[PDB]
């Protein structure tokens, strides 16, 4: 099928008022999460978050525990490390932000590989799409990017995502293929609100959906509309699907020329809805 | 610091039906820093068994959070969310409206 | 399959 990816996302947050950093990690394939770990819980293990990732065995779970605790470990440095760099007081809380990943194409073969560094919401650090070359917003971010070079961080980076990385990921979704290779087309249909006696709503709605991405778009005559149109950022229903709607204001008896237009991967052609009631 | 303050948006995973069991959602989104604190609540009240995601962040690093319950709607129930964080002064309460 | 065997520090 089409493209895929494997992700993982850590955040780090400092505690100035007693003990360590909060750290959370959390792994996807696609828009699907598997894995997570969280400091704060009681586990202090890599713990599953989908039924596909259960049948690895114990070398699997410890070899992830190992790596995430040991990851935890250097965010908590780069905390004070960072701290430093920027002349900071010891009392306020920061963050530090890591995410990085590979992507196969259509071909099943490797396609990119990223990995990028934040902190406190701001781009720190990132690798290039060469997997070759850092992009350092600042001095502090230079300074770190030295250290990296020296250490041919690159390297062993480039390595893991077009090797190891795109590896396991094809392994999950052959593991995982009842769900991770399922297209959940969105489920559509339109509802009618009157605003008042001379205009309408009308609401176009994508349910159920997975993956993630869609395209709603309004037309009227068989031309894009934007005005007069409201989106709303596409959400999660908590069953590991995705929703969304867009709705148009027309001129009431006029519902008919307006059709909303749905973009998927789980629609060989885009669907096309329209009011005629 | 940059402070980004949260998204809210407040929705049934179900299309809402009255006497059938269903699930309320919070969704908070595009905020920076991560410490937040949302509550569902039912007639003004807090829900107890209020789950949620594991914190993640979206590609501008802002993070994201689902919180959920299990419920089972009414016509005279009402459901809110109710969000705090550093760049709001007062929590905010965003009531659930079943069409959007 | 996450990276290893560490991160360098920053
Ligand atoms: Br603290």
């Amino acid at each position: 099928m089409g493209s895929h990816s494997m992700r993982y996302f850590f955040t780090s947050v400092s505690r100035p008022g007693r003990g360590e950093p909060r750290f959370i990690a959390v792994g996807y394939v696609d828009d699907t999460q598997f894995v997570r770990f969280d400091s704060d819980a009681a586990s202090q293990r890599m713990e599953p978050r989908a039924p596909w990732i259960e049948q690895e065995g114990p070398e699997y779970w410890d070899g992830e525990t190992r790596k995430v605790k040991a990851h935890s470990q250097t965010h908590r440095v780069d905390l004070g490390t960072l701290r430093g760099y920027y002349n900071q007081s010891e009392a306020g809380s920061h963050t530090v932000q890591r995410m990085y990943g590979c992507d196969v194409g259509s071909d099943w073969r490797f396609l990119r590989g990223y990995h990028q560094y934040a902190y406190d919401g701001k781009d720190y650090i990132a690798l290039k799409e060469d997997l070759r070359s850092w992009t350092a917003a600042d001095m502090a971010a230079q300074t770190t990017k030295h250290k990296w070079e020296a250490a041919h961080v690159a390297e062993q980076l480039r390595a893991y995502l077009e090797g190891t990385c795109v590896e396991w990921l094809r392994r999950y979704l052959e593991n995982g293929k009842e769900t991770l290779q399922r297209t959940d087309a969105p489920k559509t249909h339109m509802t009618h609100h009157a605003v008042s006696d001379h205009e309408a709503t009308l609401r176009c709605w994508a349910l159920s959906f997975y993956p993630a991405e869609i395209t709603l778009t309004w037309q009227r005559d068989g031309e894009d509309q934007t005005q007069d149109t409201e989106l709303v950022e596409t959400r999660p229903a908590g069953d590991g699907t995705f929703q969304k709607w867009a709705a148009v204001v027309v001129p009431s008896g006029q519902e008919q020329r307006y059709t909303c237009h749905v973009q998927h991967e789980g629609l060989p052609k885009p669907l096309t809805l329209r009011w005629e009631p | 610091m940059i402070q980004r303050t949260p998204k809210i948006q407040v929705y049934s995973r179900h299309p809402a039906e009255n006497g059938k069991s269903n699930f309320l959602n919070c969704y908070v989104s595009g905020f920076h820093p991560s410490d937040i604190e949302v509550d569902l609540l039912k007639n003004g009240e807090r829900i107890e068994k209020v789950e949620h995601s594991d914190l993640s962040f979206s590609k501008d690093w802002s993070f994201y959070l689902l919180y959920y319950t299990e419920f089972t709607p009414t016509e005279k129930d009402e459901y809110a969310c109710r969000v705090n964080h550093v760049t709001l002064s007062q929590p905010k309460i965003v009531k659930w409206d079943r069409d959007m | 399959y996450q990276f290893g065997p560490d991160f360098p520090i920053a």
